């Protein structure tokens, strides 16, 4: 089936010990992997568009839903004055937990760093990870490899 | 059917407000033609403007309408060209004697505040007001003003002004004392 | 993008708007005061999501909130929002 | 800027002055003609008299000499100029103290101005309508006012502009008594100044060059007394262009024509040009909401002034 976490295995929690042990048996002996989440940042046309009209505070005829104009930014880090203006307009209307999340999470958003070395080095929980990805959904690229 | 007049101008129908007789569909060139339904019923349009609107009416099915009546004043109605200007046509009529026969009398252009606008709609104020609100392409909506342009500055022997506008009724003068 | 002026709902001074994005995708019904010309004069009532691709829309004068929105898809929605 | 309500349901087009100053006639697209009356003690602008004119939307009045006595004609879409003498045994505000005196039936066209002539020529009459065609009306029978033949009939277009494009007709007569008859007709795009020949016919005098657009207004400065004849042409441009005219086969004298000034102030179309008593000030009127007065400081060329806007 598709991949899913390791839980939907194991029947209950009287189990959960022998089953932990029978990973770390499958992984001991290259069997299993882990299969990580990787994430990049995009920006469509929506995006772009605010930020002219924001540059600009400081075809026509037809609305094609089905054309747009997308671009991956792939290191935010060195990103340039109109791509950070993109990547602080893709977080907009969110609230502050989401924008301090976001923050501190944006220099790791280039498509090579799992999200799992993210949750363990940033001291973040999974529960708010899942808020960032169900929150970003077509901004953010999901990327799934070892 | 009432009638079927077969034409290739059939998109958008738009009811005029101060007379349900005339209406006004454009086509897939982006030529608008203004009908009667009483010449309809008896057959020309009323009147016809070559590349006035939009093209792709019949490829495209998302299209934003770029032509309004005008809510505010009969014999008048406004269209949006190049996302840029928008450019109210003040029509004229004769009846040839009940069906009045129409023609362009003057046409007033209006630069929009902010460019890439796709649709407008009219806001009717107060002493026959004209503002319109506008959605621009990346789905800003705005609102903005129309100047009261002055028609006629006449003079007089006693050295009075008298200034009339384009919008409402109401005459302007300064006088001498 | 569609903008339709919308008569008949409102008792006052001000006349109710309804709005399409430009990518089809929400229906947003707005109410601007017509002797006031800022930019916050465009009130922001309520927005309903959750359209596919919304071709065409319509309003009824007699009932206030009726809106009839359909879409590329082939589903009619007849719904409320005042 | 004191302001005053005409009344009219609908877009006022055309407001005159008499020759004394002291009545101002509106017409306007509710197909009503109003006359307003300065009283000299209350000082505010009254209705004298509103009544149903045409058929269509009046377009272009006209105030006749007041020694010929009180005549308004009325241009309007509907193909037709109607005469409106005026009886003082009516009471104001009736609808009655305007009465009708002729219909100008001539006119294939829906007509855009009608001016007078000045009194030293007659009672005579101009009309300028969408088909290209300037007729002269003549009441040449003094005992009614009821009998306007037709003199003179020019083309002033080949052909009458289309259905779909918009066009402007403006005609100024020229108010000297020392020079012979003249006509200054602006076309779509292009201005003429007619003459009354030696054989009883008007002939193309003059042309007024440029206008690369459509001429809004054409204003001739009155005669005080100067040797030279000024034009004032409000175009479709931003351009109000003052010509000076200079006069010295089958005409009584010939004529030149110098643009003297064009301005570009506006940034639109100028709509409206107008002149004073004596020809000193220009009012303009363009898109940018701005009425502006002219003078001629220090030579002939004329610069800017006070700015009205609206």
């Amino acid at each position: 089936d598709k991949p899913q976490a390791y839980s939907n295995i194991i029947p209950s929690r009287e189990h959960k010990p022998v089953y932990l042990n029978a990973l770390a048996w499958l992984i001991q002996y290259g069997y299993v992997t882990q299969l990580l989440t990787f994430i990049n940042i995009r920006v469509d046309k929506h995006i772009k568009m605010a930020v002219d009209e924001d540059l600009e505070k400081e075809f026509e005829y037809d609305d094609p839903e089905m054309q747009h104009d997308y671009t991956i930014i792939l290191e935010p880090e060195r990103a340039t004055a109109i791509e950070k203006r993109w990547l602080y307009r893709c977080i907009y209307g969110q609230p502050s937990d989401i924008q301090i999340l976001f923050n501190k999470l944006l220099k790791y958003f280039n498509g090579k760093v799992p999200m799992e070395l993210v949750i363990i080095k940033e001291e973040i929980s999974r529960h708010d990870l899942k808020k960032l990805l169900n929150a970003l959904d077509k901004y953010l690229i999901e990327i799934h490899h070892w | 059917p009432i009638y079927q007049h077969p034409t290739r101008l059939t998109y958008d129908i738009k009811l005029n407000p101060f007379n349900d007789w005339q209406f006004s569909t454009y086509g897939d060139d982006g030529t608008l033609a203004i009908w009667d339904r009483r010449k309809l019923s008896d057959a020309s349009p009323l009147l016809t403007f070559e590349k006035l609107v939009g093209s792709g009416a019949a490829s495209r099915k998302y299209m934003n309408s770029c032509f309004r009546w005008s809510c505010v004043r009969n014999n008048e109605f406004a269209t949006l060209h190049r996302g840029d200007t928008i450019k109210r046509w003040r029509l004229g009529y004769y009846c040839d004697s009940n069906i009045e026969n129409l023609f362009v009398s003057s046409v007033h252009d209006t630069n929009t505040m902010y460019d890439r606008v796709a649709t407008f709609d009219y806001i009717p104020r107060s002493n026959n007001g004209t503002s319109l609100i506008c959605m621009r392409q990346s789905g800003t909506i705005y609102r903005m003003p129309i100047s009261e342009v002055c028609s006629k500055a006449i003079l007089n022997n006693r050295n009075s002004l008298l200034l009339s506008n384009f919008e409402n009724t109401e005459i302007d003068e300064i006088r001498v004392n | 993008g569609l903008i339709k002026k919308v008569t008949h709902w409102s008792y006052d001074n001000l006349i109710d708007y309804l709005s399409v994005n430009p990518t089809r995708d929400e229906v947003t019904h707005y109410k601007v005061d017509p002797e006031n010309e800022s930019d916050e004069s465009i009130i922001k009532l309520h927005t309903v999501k959750d359209f596919g691709s919304i071709t065409c829309l319509d309003y009824s004068e007699s009932e206030i909130g009726m809106i009839g929105v359909g879409e590329k898809n082939g589903y009619l929605r007849i719904f409320n929002i005042s | 800027m004191q302001p005053f309500d005409s009344g009219h349901d609908d877009l006022v087009h055309d407001v005159v002055y008499d020759f004394y100053g002291r009545h101002v006639a509106t017409c306007s697209s509710d197909q009503h003609i109003k006359v307003f009356k300065l009283d000299k003690d209350t000082s505010n602008w009254e209705l004298s008299d509103s009544w149903r004119a045409h058929d269509s939307s009046i377009v272009a009045i006209d105030w006749a000499s007041p020694e010929y006595g009180r005549i308004i004609a009325s241009a309007s879409y509907d193909k037709t100029v109607k005469l409106w003498e005026e009886d003082p045994d009516q009471e104001e505000c009736s609808g009655r103290r305007w009465n009708k005196l002729c219909t100008l039936n001539d006119s294939k066209g829906s007509l855009y101005s009608v001016k007078f002539a000045p009194a030293h020529l007659g009672l005579k009459l101009a009309c300028l309508g969408n088909d290209g065609i300037l007729r002269l009306y003549d009441a040449l029978e003094p005992s009614d006012l009821r009998s306007w033949t037709l003199t003179s009939e020019m083309k002033v277009l080949s052909i009458p502009p289309a259905n779909h494009l918009q066009s402007d007709f403006c005609l100024s007569w020229c108010p000297s008594r020392f020079s012979p008859e003249k006509l200054a007709v602006s076309a779509l795009e292009q201005a003429i100044i007619y003459q009354r020949g030696k054989d009883g016919k008007l002939h193309v005098a003059a042309k007024l060059p440029g206008h690369k657009s459509l001429i809004r207004s054409i204003s001739w400065a009155p005669s005080i007394g100067r040797w030279y004849q000024l034009i004032a042409t409000g175009c479709k441009d931003g351009r109000i262009r003052i010509f000076k005219i200079t006069e010295k086969a089958e005409l009584q004298s010939n004529l030149q024509v110098e643009l003297l000034s064009e301005h570009d102030d506006h940034n639109g179309e100028v709509w409206s040009v107008s002149w004073n008593l004596t020809g000193t000030i220009l009012s303009s009127a363009g898109d940018d909401g701005k009425v502006r007065l002219w003078k001629a400081t220090y030579s002939n060329e004329f610069k800017c002034m006070s700015v009205i806007t609206a």
